[PDB]
């Protein structure tokens, strides 16, 4: 049993700042012949598998920038990360091979940037999901800043909170934002039932609702 | 060029067994170690089992949390790596990739997994494989649009735009599972004056159901 732990689970930097997350084991990684460290490190950016970064603890992988830095001994480690690039956004794993594998928690890199209002479009059920009995009305809220952000759905001017299903995308590794869906799913004979509907979203950009919405008779 | 291929993921019921595989091509087979390595949805890597090469005599090592219960070997001739996976259970539920391991009997030795796969997804339920239906998100300077794929099992599904010619300003957002059944959506922001004078299609796979789908987005 050798047992990985990493720190921080997770942080935010702003582009251009040092990032510095750390590992440890249970045991020492260092074989005292050979002067190597057991230790490597792998970045996993989302939707992608796991890359090798760096081994025997401090050589970095063939094409993985300079900026990209690991140290420490025997049952410390530290990866480094000068000048944080949109790019860096990633789960970083540590993982041990003296003795089988073991990986480490992980840390989840984000990255903070200014704050930006969402981008909200609504879309009506389509004619190929009602005739078949069920009405689903989307919206997108694309682009915002920090992650916090509330949907509220009303229909004829009423909240509905059931039937809601919300989803977060990972942040985008160009522009440093989050976007989220929410979709309200109803039957078609409740759907012809009422005339407006609207989905309304707080976020901290603006101090009004920020509120889409259409009438079933356009 | 080294590559690595899983195939052979699935929905499999609890007790069930199912067997992975792992094409590989670019080196020299029988030099390498292979490993077996899973990720359940949003939790970190676990190393489960190696092969060694043959200076070592292609012996084998698993995690505790797999010994007894899956079995890892390879074919030499067609240069494959297996993993038998038995007496499944929920947690068994992740996607598996296979990574070259080391060689160290070679001079460019380094201690890592340098290469790994793409990976292929395994679910352990009881639940119904179910075909995703795939609905249009069209409106009632910039355009968005989308795709809403509800309603399938077990995860997961594919999504791209214009057959992947359309990939910037594409947002996939992550399934959610409601009542044993998934639903993701898809959204892409264009040119107004590209769309609907150009054509944008969502193109859908749900492998599970060999379902292949292209939904056109049209105005309405
Ligand atoms: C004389 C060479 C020692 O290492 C090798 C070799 O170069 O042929 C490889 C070595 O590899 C593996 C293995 O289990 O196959 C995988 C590799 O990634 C590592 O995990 C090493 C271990 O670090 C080896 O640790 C041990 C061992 O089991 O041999 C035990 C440790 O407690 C310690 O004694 C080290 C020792 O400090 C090494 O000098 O050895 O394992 C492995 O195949 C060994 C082989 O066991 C040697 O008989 O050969
Ligand atoms: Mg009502
Ligand atoms: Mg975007
Ligand atoms: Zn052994």
């Amino acid at each position: 049993d050798i047992v990985m732990t990493q720190s921080p689970s997770s942080l935010a930097v702003s582009a251009g700042e040092k990032v510095t997350m750390s590992c440890k084991s249970s045991q020492s990684l260092l074989n005292s012949r050979t002067r190597k460290n057991y230790l490597a490190w792998y970045q996993q950016k989302p939707g992608q598998s796991p890359k090798l970064l760096i081994y025997w603890a401090s050589t970095r992988e063939s094409g993985v920038p300079d900026r990209f830095t690991g140290s420490g001994s025997g049952t410390d480690f530290t990866l480094t990360i000068s000048s944080v690039q949109a790019e860096d956004l990633a789960v970083y794993y540590c993982k041990q091979s003296y003795n089988l594998r073991t990986f480490g928690g992980g840390t989840k890199l984000e990255l903070k940037r200014a704050d930006a209002a969402p981008t909200v479009s609504i879309f009506p059920p389509s004619s190929e999901q009602l005739t078949s009995g069920g009405a689903s009305v989307v919206c997108f809220l694309n682009n915002f800043y920090p992650k916090s952000i509330a949907v509220k759905w009303k229909i004829d001017g009423s909240e509905r909170q059931n039937g809601v299903l919300n989803s977060w995308t990972d942040q985008d590794k160009k522009d440093s934002t989050y976007s989220m869906s929410s979709t309200l799913t109803l039957t078609k004979d409740e759907y012809e039932r009422h005339n407006s509907y609207t989905c309304e979203a707080t976020h901290k950009t603006s101090t009004s609702p920020i509120v889409k919405s259409f009438n079933r008779n356009e | 060029e080294v590559k690595l291929v899983e195939s052979g993921g699935g929905l499999v019921q609890s007790g069930g067994s199912l067997r992975l595989s792992c094409a590989t091509s670019g080196f020299t087979f029988t030099d390498y170690y292979m490993s077996w390595v899973r990720q359940p949805p949003g939790k970190a890597l676990e190393w489960l089992a190696f092969i060694r090469n043959k200076a070592k005599g292609y012996t084998t090592e698993y995690s505790s949390s797999v010994k007894g219960r899956f079995t890892i070997s390879r074919d030499n001739s067609q240069s494959f790596l297996y993993l038998q996976m038995n007496t499944l259970r929920a947690e068994d539920s992740a996607t598996y990739y296979c990574a070259r391991d080391i060689n160290p009997g070679s001079d460019g030795y380094y201690d890592a997994l340098d290469y790994w796969g793409q990976g292929t997804s395994v679910t352990v339920s009881r639940a119904k494989t179910t075909p995703p239906s795939v609905y249009p998100l069209a409106p009632g300077s910039m355009v968005t649009l989308g795709c809403l794929v509800k309603g399938y099992f077990p995860e997961p599904v594919t999504v791209t735009w214009n057959s992947g010619s359309l990939s910037s300003g594409v947002h996939t957002f992550p399934a959610v599972l409601q009542s044993d059944l998934y639903t993701l959506s898809s959204s892409v922001t264009v040119p107004s004056s590209t769309w609907p004078s150009e054509t944008v299609t969502c193109n859908v796979a749900h492998p599970a159901s060999s379902t292949k789908v292209d939904k056109k987005i049209v105005p309405r």
